[PDB]
């Protein structure tokens, strides 16, 4: 009778806390035109050379 | 008849130049989504394949000018790009629709809007609440007026 | 201009928008005909469905799976390349095409 | 009803007269042509095709050749569109026509309504006006604006570029007055 | 017909299809209907996986892979009001007496660790994550009381002890 | 009378009627058996006339042999189906969801032109679904029911339409053939004609005159007396015959460069080639008759021929200038008219086979263009048959016809009424037919040809008024598709016994008596001035000397289903229509009683609807049981009826067959053997009798509720079973595969004591609302955990049982017990869909009773729902201590013209009470037409009022006046039909007497259980966030539009602001709301809803930059 669907994507439920976040850093990428856009990656990471903007 | 839309282009703070367009959006994907059903038989949403063919034609393009072609082959492509381009904005406004399985036309992107189905009509004819319940009606005849 | 859209309006404006605005409200150029994976029934990279494009189907994850806390939020893998935020971005975020 | 509100021309259109007047009522073959003789000096107005199906109106006794006749009297019998009532007979006596015509149909059934939820809508049709001459102030022949904004940037434009707008008063059916709104958002439901 | 092939290979399905698959695909087509015009009947699907060479769950993966997606703007009841995608539950939606439900445990779970005392409500929150999201270990314990790791498991496993009680805990019993 | 075990049911009739009504499903077994080309329809065709007789399959199969190539050197040939058994039978096939199907074997022939041979192979064309006994066919499982359709009939036509501008007559006609390409010779608004060939662009005649090979002269000599014509000759404006194909040529297609060539090949490719233009046999027989044509030839030549073009012309220029009549050179005169569309002379019926027939040909027409393609691409002298032929889309065509299309419908069974009413049911809609928002108004109405060949009374009454109508009772369908109607011919005013079958045509050319016309018993009329209906539909008072053809009784112009309704000439025609319709629905009883009075049509319409079981041969009872009889027939052989118990119809209802028989009683041919789900003893019975008066009773039944006694649910006498049907299968994911068995996760073992070892519950469990039907545990996958969920796990020591719970519960409102249990594996090798490995189905049955809330209905109309149960103390008692059982109301019978029902409770309770009239001194003078062994009756016993000729006003008046009495000497109702009831409540009498009297009241199928339904938070929809609706899930209903303008209209606007935002859309806002009323705080303030942010994002999709502004 009824039919049912999903999407496939897990939902949790969690409390949106805007205090205590794992800290990060932001490095600034630069294009071809003179194009520059800022990517927050995490602290405990390696920054990649050159990134799809 | 002319100087109305000249007039309107001029007043407001506008400009002729957005008529050619150079950029195509993209609707975010949970407006078309591809759903599953009990036992894999997937759901889609009809845009994907507009978008599909707006996406295979451009990159067919974009070859064919890297290569470097006669003029016949990039004028025809280009042709196939922009009607590809219609039939996503406006289905079956320019000759005949373009069409899926069975000879059922898609929905394009402004099938949403216009006609019964469309986003306002609806908007307009109202939506389904929760905390509601309906039955069959019989006579009250010992009750008060408020109950 | 609003785009958090706490329940104060006063105008509606409608206008004929321009590549410059159709590229800024982008999130990137989406440049494949690919929907979904086949066999794993996950999102192609730069496809229509792409999660770098337009976010994480699942809620406070990366593609690769590194990171899943909500600790870590606001940030983007250095690999995968999804910001890691709720799964309700996919409804809003847009993407564009170049021709 | 419907041919009312949205005030179309209607079948049997029975003509009007624009001025006082012993008539020269001549009853042709096949169809009629019926011209009025002014009260004073001015011109015979003839009306061209009068079919014989159409009936006299009957008034005060059956229609006579030299019946002297008022200004907006119904020549034959039948319904006069609102236009020409309008365009004749100003603004006030179209509101008069416009509710005692509709109120004639729904006490054919005895129903009972009152005249003020008529008077709403007869209120909505007669809001805007005609532009025949642009004056110096923004504005193009053949528009149909507000009388409120129409007559407003007229108390100010008189000086400094003293070119005032000549407007009338037009009557416009329910469909076509819902579309002319103010707001987009609105008219794209419709 | 190499590079026609090719590209309908590629580009004439929904999700995308690599090439060997769609070979293969098309092979159990027409093996399919070459025994369908022989036998009179639908074959069995053995009878397919002995033609073919290959395994009959290979044949129903392939089977399986081969269905097309529907899609949803069509008509499914009488009238055309009712399109295909206004009669599909979504599974994966909020049940909105859940949340309140975790709701309340939380605060619950808050008022029990509350009736034990300082230390074993920190090194149990501590423990567990249940306070930022992280689960620290008995040396970060141990690092944030100044004591071994060996009397944090001593004191953990005495707070454990201490919870799996019926009076202090029927009321989390309940909600299981 | 001529059914053996039939009960007496003594009839109050006055004609002696001289034919029997025919078999009622001949209109479907007639033409499926035409289809196959039955032996028996092949004895039957030739029965009269037709010397060669043609099913409809090899009709279909010549017109397509022979198949040839493109050079003739290669040809296929078709010829001589024959079928095998079926595969299966029937009940088997309805257990096992199997189509009852059987082969077709088609013996085809390839012919090679240049070397010379055939090729004759048996080819297996495929399988080919069967009609059942009851004209019912079986696919998969279900029982379908193929509806025949009303069409406009090919031929000519001819109309002309005046517009006032020009208040001229302007002619017009159009040729519509089948298949074909139309064509019209329109007059247009000057004197000149319009011949718009395939609706391109209007042309004048002489253009296509010369085009055909017409001179002027030609033109001149033909038509001759028509200045439309001569102008139009002088207009012709285009000199030559070859520039004629050269105009044509050019105005027919578009953007082609002409040529002299193909242009005169094109003309006859279009009109008079067989194979792309086929009026049909039907059509070319109608040409034929309308023009003259041909009069005594066999019709064959389905293509045009330039002589009817030129015909028509000469009619349509006749017409035009107004004729009586014209003879056309070479053939018979004929009178000119016009045509009507409605008239039942051109609009045939296209039954079941022609149904099929087109789905067939449509089919091979697509293997014969495969095959037209593969006769070039393989290589000769290796080819066959078996290789040339792909019947797979001649299958996929007939199993796209049976299931997925319009007039394939299921059949309608909750009574065996409705199942013969779901047939011989005529429609206009459909493939082929014109659309509901474009139908015209003027088809809906009744033609006066419909006297006899369609009821005028029952009707669907949505927005569906008259386009879906039933047959009448002596109808009958033509082999060309007419529909015939019986009549007994009159000669000299002798009224003959030679009945004759009339279409609508040659009923126009004769006049029609009346049925009930006083008859001397010699065969004379006893006036001269009779009763008489006219050519034109007229009514009138001829001689009784031109009188020739009368009808053959009453009830000619009825249905099945309106012909029992007793007094149905009383009742007005819109409550007799409600009436018909809610007979039909009526559900069945556990006890079944027989209606006390009725008509003759219970019995014939029990029979034949085919859901009773009929002795097959007469012969001797050998053992009853409550599954089987076993008769023992004259000659040695036996045969053993298997009876069908509890099992589910369509609907939900339920479809018992009990015995009447014996053990030693002796049966005879056509014998009723064992009853149905709504018959007693025979005869149809779909409800209860119960006393009835007609007070109106303390506002309890005011506008038309029905207040009942306590009795009928005491005793089970409105109480009906009720089989629904659940169904959940074992399929496969990419984790694993989902297992049936009883180890649910978090699920306590006190709900797990119903269900047996391996899931499912045992036969006999009682189930509430959402207990467990089928275990079923699916896996999940592996998920991040929550610390409290961790935190809770580690304390009480759960583990984590990966596997997620599916099961299948039953849903919300049912109960009852569990009947049976049927079970598909795939390791016992079973057909199922890909990946599913187990498929288990449980019926679970409830005894629904009777309630407030359910409606009720008579057989007038007079429909309305349960008010109030009253105890058996406070109903207001008869005079002797019997209560009554319902209580109608007045004020509902005047305002509706329907005192049908009063008559009928009239005499309900003399049939009730039992009579004996005194001829003492000999008869009364009312009862002198009144018939024999009526005098005096026993108590309790049945009678037959018929349709149009039962009861008069007189007999039934001095019949209810002696009424002898019960018990005691107390004749508990006066002359009048009323009695002194008394208060049941307060204790009084109440002051007038009150009319009571035995009605029959049937039960309908719009029970409260089915439509009560509520929602506090379900689930919701998916691409939009709103609640989901139906009663199939929880649902929620539609705060519509009008509900919207209501809420302004009352400035209510905060209640308003709630329905439309935090109700159905705000996604965020929905969790709080709940959460505000759990925790008891206030209600928070609304947002945005959903679908604004949808149209948002869909405007800023459509590269229009939508900006909000605050300041
Ligand atoms: C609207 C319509 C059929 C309706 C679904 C039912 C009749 C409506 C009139 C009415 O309200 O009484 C038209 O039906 C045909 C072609 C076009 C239309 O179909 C349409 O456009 C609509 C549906 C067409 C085919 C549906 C096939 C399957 O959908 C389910 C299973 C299959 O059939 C449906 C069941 C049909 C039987 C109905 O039968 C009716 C009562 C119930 O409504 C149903 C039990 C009875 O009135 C029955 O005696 C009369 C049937 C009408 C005979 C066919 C006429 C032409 C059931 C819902
Ligand atoms: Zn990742």
């Amino acid at each position: 009778r009824v039919l049912r669907g999903s999407r496939l994507g897990a939902v949790s439920y969690e409390t949106d806390r805007n205090h205590d976040l794992a800290p990060r850093q932001i490095a600034r990428y630069r294009t071809d035109n003179g194009e520059e856009f800022e990517v927050p990656f995490a602290d405990d990471a390696e920054i990649p050379g050159t990134w799809l903007c | 008849k002319r100087l109305k839309v000249v007039a309107a282009f001029q007043q407001s703070g506008n400009s002729p130049m957005g008529m050619v367009l150079d950029a195509v959006p993209v609707i975010p994907p949970e407006l078309r989504p591809m759903v599953q059903l009990d036992g894999g038989r997937f759901a889609t949403s009809d845009l994907n394949d507009l978008y599909r063919r707006v996406i295979n034609r451009n990159n067919r393009l974009k070859r064919l000018i890297d290569l470097g072609a006669p003029e016949i082959i990039v004028n025809n492509e280009k042709r196939m790009l922009q009607e590809s381009v219609d039939a996503l904005f406006d289905n079956g406004r320019r000759g005949r629709p373009v069409t899926g399985p069975g000879n059922r036309p898609l929905k394009s992107l402004s099938d949403l809007l216009k006609g019964k189905q469309g986003r306002f009509r609806q908007n307009l004819l109202g939506k389904r609440v929760d905390y509601s319940g309906r039955s069959v009606i019989v006579v009250g005849p010992q009750l008060k007026l408020h109950q | 201009g609003a785009m958090l859209d706490v329940n104060f309006f006063d105008e509606l404006r409608i206008g004929l928008a321009t590549a410059e605005d159709i590229r800024q409200w982008s999130y990137g150029e989406v440049k494949k005909p690919e929907t979904i994976n086949y066999r794993t029934l996950k999102p192609e990279k730069d496809g229509l469905f792409c999660e770098k494009i337009f976010g994480p189907t699942r809620d406070w994850e990366c593609y690769c799976g590194k990171y899943k806390r909500v600790r870590f939020k606001g940030i983007i893998c250095e690999r995968c390349g999804v910001e890691v935020t709720r799964a309700k971005v996919r409804r809003e975020r847009m993407g564009h095409i170049e021709l | 009803v419907q041919e009312l509100f949205e005030a179309r021309v209607p079948r049997g259109k029975a003509p009007i007269a624009d001025v006082t007047g012993r008539v020269r009522l001549e009853d042709g073959e096949r169809f009629y042509k019926i011209t009025i003789v002014p009260d004073d000096g001015g011109e015979e107005v003839v009306y061209d095709k009068i079919s014989k199906r159409q009936r006299l109106r009957v008034f005060k006794r059956v229609l006579s050749d030299g019946d002297h006749v008022e200004v907006g009297q119904q020549l034959m019998e039948g319904s006069a569109d609102p236009h020409e009532v309008l365009r004749v007979q100003g603004p006030r006596e179209v509101q008069i026509h416009l509710v005692r015509e509709v109120q004639e149909v729904y006490r054919a059934q005895g129903v009972s309504i009152h005249d003020k939820h008529i008077e709403v809508i007869v209120r909505q049709m007669l809001r805007r006006v005609t532009i025949i001459d642009s004056g110096s102030t923004e504005f193009l022949p053949g528009s149909l604006i507000d009388r409120a904004e129409f007559e407003a940037e007229n108390r100010r434009v008189v000086a400094e570029g003293g070119e005032p707008a000549a407007g009338r008063p037009v009557l416009m059916g329910i469909t076509k007055a819902s579309l002319a709104t103010d707001s987009w958002l609105s008219a794209a439901s419709f | 017909r190499q590079a026609i092939t090719r590209a309908m290979a590629d580009q004439a399905r929904t999700i995308r299809i690599p090439v060997h698959m769609v070979e293969v695909i098309n092979k159990l087509g027409r093996i399919q209907r070459e025994l369908l015009q022989d036998l009179g009947r639908e074959p069995t699907p053995e009878e397919l996986a002995k033609e073919m060479d290959i395994t009959p769950e290979k044949v129903l993966e392939i089977q399986q892979y081969a269905r097309e997606p529907i899609s949803l703007d069509q008509t499914i009841g009488d009238e055309g009001d009712s399109q295909l995608g206004d009669f599909i539950e979504d599974s994966e939606a909020v049940v909105a007496v859940d949340a309140v439900s975790f709701t309340l445990l939380q605060d619950q779970l808050q008022s029990v660790l509350d009736t034990l005392s300082e230390r074993e409500a920190g090194v149990v929150r501590l423990r567990f994550g249940l306070t930022d999201g992280q689960p620290r270990t008995l040396d970060e314990i141990g690092q944030v009381y100044g004591v071994t790791r060996e009397r944090i498991r001593q004191i953990e496993s005495k707070t454990m002890s201490k919870l799996r009680h019926p009076s202090r805990s029927q009321v989390l019993r309940d909600y299981l | 009378n001529s059914v053996p075990g039939a009960p007496n049911r003594v009839s109050f009739a006055k004609l002696r009627e001289p034919l029997e009504v025919p078999g009622l499903l001949d209109v479907q077994t007639d033409s499926f058996e035409w289809l196959i080309g039955s032996p028996r329809w092949r004895e039957s065709a030739a029965e009269r006339g037709d010397v060669n007789p043609v099913g409809g399959l090899e009709e279909v199969l010549y017109e397509l042999s022979p198949i040839e190539d493109f050079s003739g050197s290669m040809s296929l040939s078709f010829s001589d189906p024959r079928f095998d058994d079926v595969k299966a039978p029937v009940d088997e096939c309805k257990d096992k969801d199997m189509t009852y199907a059987a082969p077709l074997f088609v013996t085809a022939e390839f012919i090679n032109n240049n070397t010379g041979e055939i090729k004759s192979q048996t080819v297996f064309m495929g399988d080919f679904p069967m009609m059942t006994e009851k004209g019912t066919f079986i696919i998969n499982g279900t029982e379908r029911v193929v509806v025949s359709q009303l069409v406009r009939s090919p031929g000519v036509y001819f109309d002309e339409t005046i517009d006032k501008s020009t208040d001229k007559t302007l002619h017009s006609v159009k040729v519509i053939p089948s298949r074909g390409a139309w064509l019209e010779f329109d007059v247009d608004k000057r004197d000149t004609v319009g011949v718009r060939i395939d609706r391109k662009r209007r042309q004048p005649v002489t253009v296509l005159l010369k085009a055909l090979g017409w001179t002027s002269e030609q033109i001149v000599e033909r038509f001759g007396f028509s200045e439309i014509m001569r102008s139009t000759l002088e207009k012709d404006n285009t000199v030559g015959t070859d520039e004629a194909l050269l105009d044509i040529y050019r105005k027919l297609r578009p953007g082609e460069p002409p040529t002299k060539e193909s242009a005169q090949t094109l003309l006859e490719n279009l009109f008079f080639k067989e194979k792309r233009y086929d009026l049909a046999r039907v059509g070319r027989y109608k040409v034929n008759k309308k023009l003259g044509l041909h009069v005594g030839e066999p019709i064959t030549s389905s293509t045009l021929t330039e002589e009817d073009v030129v015909a028509t012309i000469e009619y349509l220029v006749r017409l035009h200038e107004g004729q009586t009549t014209m003879t056309v050179p070479g053939g018979v005169e004929v009178p000119v008219e016009t045509d009507d569309i409605d008239h039942f002379g051109n609009r045939r019926l296209r039954t079941v086979g022609e149904l099929i027939q087109n789905q067939i040909r449509v089919g091979m027409s697509r293997m014969e263009r495969v095959v037209r393609e593969r006769m070039t691409t393989q290589d000769v002298e290796a080819i066959t048959p078996q290789t040339l032929i792909n019947i797979r889309p001649v299958v996929a065509a007939i199993k796209e016809f049976f299931g997925t299309s319009q007039l394939s419908q299921f059949m309608d069974q909750n009574n065996p009424l409705s199942g013969l009413t779901h047939k011989r049911r005529l429609s206009a809609l459909g493939p082929g037919g014109l659309s509901r928002e474009r139908a015209g108004l003027e088809v809906r109405d009744v033609h006066p040809s419909h006297y006899g060949r369609m009821c005028p009374i029952e009707t669907p009454e949505g927005p569906n008024i008259g386009l879906i109508g039933s047959l009448s009772v002596y109808a009958r369908v033509n082999p060309f598709g007419f529909i015939e109607t019986p009549y007994r011919k009159v000669v000299d005013g002798v009224v003959s016994d030679e009945i004759v079958y009339l279409t609508a045509d040659e009923e126009d050319r004769h006049v029609v008596a009346q049925a009930n016309s006083p008859i001397d018993a010699d065969g004379r009329f006893v006036e001269p001035r009779v009763l008489v209906r006219r050519k034109a539909g007229e009514v009138e008072y001829v001689p009784s000397s031109e009188v020739d053809y009368m009808d053959v009784s009453p009830r000619q112009m009825v249905s099945v289903a309106t012909a029992m309704i007793p007094f149905l000439e009383h009742d007005d025609a819109n409550r007799a229509l409600m009436g018909a319709n809610m007979q039909r629905q009526a559900v069945p009883l556990v006890r079944s009683e027989a209606p006390l009075v009725g008509t003759g049509m219970e019995l014939r319409a029990a029979i034949d609807a085919g859901d009773v079981v009929v002795a097959e041969e007469s012969g001797v009872i050998e053992e009853v049981s409550a599954d089987y009889i076993t008769v023992m027939h004259d000659n040695g052989t036996r045969r053993t009826y298997r009876m069908r118990k509890f099992a589910r119809s369509n609907h939900g209802t339920c479809a018992n067959q009990c015995p009447i028989v014996d053990a030693g009683d002796r049966v005879e041919a056509g014998q009723v053997i064992a009853d149905g789900p709504c018959t007693d003893d025979g005869e149809m019975a779909l409800g209860k009798n119960l006393l009835v008066a007609i007070m109106p009773w303390e506002g309890h039944n005011y506008e038309d509720a029905i207040i009942l006694s306590n009795r009928l649910v005491e005793e089970d006498v409105l109480t009906s079973i009720h089989i629904e049907e659940h169904e959940i299968d074992a399929r496969d994911t990419k984790l694993g595969a989902e297992e049936i068995t009883r180890d649910i996760p978090n699920i306590s073992d006190e709900v797990l004591a119903d269900l047996d070892e391996r899931g499912i519950v045992r036969i006999g469990a009682e189930v509430r609302d959402g207990d467990i039907l089928v275990g079923k545990v699916t896996p999940k996958g592996e998920t991040e955990l929550t610390p409290e969920e961790r935190l809770l796990r580690a304390i009480f020591g759960e583990k984590a049982r990966e596997v997620r719970d599916t099961s299948l519960k039953v849903p919300h409102g049912e109960s009852g017990k569990v009947i049976g249990i049927r079970v598909f594996s795939r390791e016992d090798e079973d057909e199922l869909p890909a990946g599913v490995n187990e498929l288990v189905r449980v019926y679970v049955a409830q005894k629904r009773k009777i309630s407030d809330g359910d409606k009720l209905a008579g057989r007038h109309g007079n429909k309305g729902v349960i008010g109030k149960i009253l105890p058996v103390e406070d109903m207001p008692f008869l005079a002797d201590g019997t209560p009554v059982d319902i209580i109608l109301n007045t004020h509902g019978v005047p305002r509706r013209m329907n005192i049908g029902q009063i008559l009928e409770t009239h005499l309900g309770w003399c049939a009730h009470s039992g009579w004996k009239v005194d001829a003492a001194k000999g008869v009364p003078d009312w009862a002198a037409r009144l018939p024999d062994e009526l005098l005096e009756a026993q108590p309790n016993a049945i009678v037959s009022t018929p349709v149009f000729d039962g009861a008069q006003e007189a007999e039934l008046q001095g019949l209810l006046s002696c009424t002898l009495p019960n018990r005691d000497g107390d004749v508990l109702v006066d002359a009048d039909g009323k009695a002194m009831l008394f208060d049941g409540r307060s204790g009084e009498p109440f002051p007038y007497p009150v009319t009571v009297g035995y009605m029959y009241i049937m039960k309908l199928h719009h029970l409260v259980d089915d439509k009560i339904h509520a929602r506090s938070t379900g689930p919701y929809s998916m691409i939009t966030q709103q609640p989901l609706g139906g009663k199939a899930q929880f649902g929620g209903q539609r705060f519509g539009e009008m509900e919207c303008w209501a809420m302004q209209a009352y400035g209510a606007a905060y209640t308003l602001q709630e329905l439309l935002t935090i109700k159905s859309d705000d996604t965020v806002g929905r969790v709080k709301v709940y959460e505000a009323i759990v925790k008891g705080e206030n209600i928070p303030e609304p947002g945005i809803p959903e679908s604004f942010k949808v149209l948002l994002k869909e405007l800023q999709s459509l590269c229009l930059n939508v900006e909000v502004l605050s300041s």
